[PDB]
């Protein structure tokens, strides 16, 4: 009954374990996304954008996938082209280390190295020059925008949270780069299981567009080192409307977090995993919170 | 993701 | 109903998933134990023999675990000690990787080096005389001796293959380091489920001490690069009377496999993964074995 | 595992 017909449909399923030494009396709980193919919660829309490509005709046989992506998404679209058959080039900038590279080549990857100071700009402007070259050829997948992307999280995130917790999650703390997870989760849970929950989206204090832009203070994007969150805008995968709070965690911080989440849970996630319990933490322990059952993505593993 | 932006 | 206490009972529950560039009409299938806690196979002895040393009061609140391994037993248990809130110290030859050093330590391992050029002798030699200081203090679990090792595969690795197989598994094919896999498995599927399957363990032609046992000819172990198998002698934990037949395969094989797991596949997984689906291969595309459901254990994953 | 022995 339950064998997949290729990786990219192992997808999800990913447990939820409550913290000891967070939280108070055990209201922080994780959903831990880097027990995952490709180890993080890309894997899900990687698998859902090529399958819906597929579906709607942009993706068949033949065509190439080619993306801007310095992260777990690259990883993510690897792992899904090589179980399902597909060429994909990935153009990212050169600076890229060289694990993610030997790692992104081994999956049969076409890398596409751009200039370094150039940044992610340099990145989707070699991208778009490439489809450029023949339309026909090459599909780009845009993980800030593509519907399937929040689409998966609420058809699979959100059910098997509301699933674990008898539906008795109260408050969801996610981390924002696409926005797919918190977009996707809180509308499962608002809208298909019909529970007034708090959406908590997470972004660095030293990029804090959301709050900026919620505000309607000047937006002011800056560097950061959690990886996976602080895009430097709102992305179109990010719907503001089921945004109830935005929290912002500084890097060290965020380190410190994750460091602690190995040492006293034994549990081995991303920095930006740790920017979510910091955020969580500090939610869990204003009494508002405190008979409030706070499920918070860990969106990756660390190696 | 990886750099959005920045990063 | 579905929050873990702690992140030790997050075991197993690992997906099958079918080849398609390897065996025959999709006769091979891959149970992917790269999928969990700290990312191999060992997660579930290192859960289940603190559990049971818990249990039978051979470990309390207070007593230090002490074990020589330089792998992913290691791994497994300084996760578990963490989680659990256990002092744990492991022994190791000091030529052991300073990825693998970082992550113990980052675990909140007391990491004890040993002399690179007495290997694993030196390690458990210094275990040893840890342990004889203060015997009311530390514990050693002895992964290779340990019947909670092969008992966890009993309960939930055997039990996962007859479950998602809905009892049609034909072959069982895995690694042997400890033994542990095959041997809980194939109790499970032989005398618990009542299925008469083949049960096939696979070591280094490098170092066959399985293969020259059986068949009466001198024992001579050897060095090899599949990590995680050919232990160079015959565990405790092995139960030879469970094992039908006995596969060879050779480092550059089982890495060539890992890689094409990888880029065909898109499964990453480690050499011992490739070491065991060659050996799956070979049964797969012989016609005794054409209409045969083959399950592969993959005990780990590729960073 | 890591090195029984050998590896």
């Amino acid at each position: 009954m339950a064998i997949y017909a290729d990786n990219s449909y192992s997808i999800g399923n990913t447990p939820l374990v409550r913290l000891k030494h967070f939280g108070h009396n055990g209201n922080v709980v994780v959903k831990i996304e880097g027990r995952n193919p490709s180890y993080s919660v890309k894997c899900r829309i990687g698998a859902n954008m090529v399958w819906q490509a597929e579906k709607d005709g942009t993706l068949t046989k033949g065509k190439e996938i080619v993306d801007p992506t310095s992260g777990n998404t690259g990883i993510a679209l690897a792992y899904v082209a090589a179980a399902r058959g597909y060429k994909i080039t990935l153009t990212m900038p050169e600076t890229m280390s060289l694990e993610r590279k030997r790692l992104l080549c081994g999956l049969g990857v076409n890398l596409v190295l751009t200039e370094g100071a150039k940044g992610m700009k340099g990145a989707i402007a070699k991208a778009e020059e490439i489809v450029a070259s023949d339309p026909s050829r090459y599909v780009m997948l845009k993980q800030f925008e593509n519907p399937a992307n929040p689409q998966i999280h609420r058809e699979t995130t959100g059910p098997e949270i509301w699933k674990d917790t008898d539906g008795k999650v109260d408050v969801v703390v996610a981390g924002v780069g696409t926005g797919g997870s918190i977009t996707g989760i809180s509308r499962a849970i608002k809208l298909d299981f019909g529970k007034q929950i708090t959406s908590v989206a997470v972004e660095p204090v030293e990029s804090p567009v959301i709050s900026q832009t919620l505000a309607g203070e000047e937006v002011k994007p800056g560097p950061h080192k959690i990886q996976g969150i602080g895009a430097g805008f709102i992305p179109k995968n990010l719907d503001l409307s089921i945004i109830d709070r935005v929290e912002t965690v500084d890097s060290d911080t965020a380190l410190a977090t994750a460091r602690r989440l190995m040492a006293e849970e034994g549990i081995l996630a991303g920095i930006s995993s740790g920017a979510a319990v910091a955020a969580a933490d500090r939610l869990a322990k204003l009494p508002e919170f405190a008979d409030k059952l706070i499920v918070v993505i860990l969106p990756s593993a660390s190696e | 993701i990886g750099d959005g932006y920045e990063f």
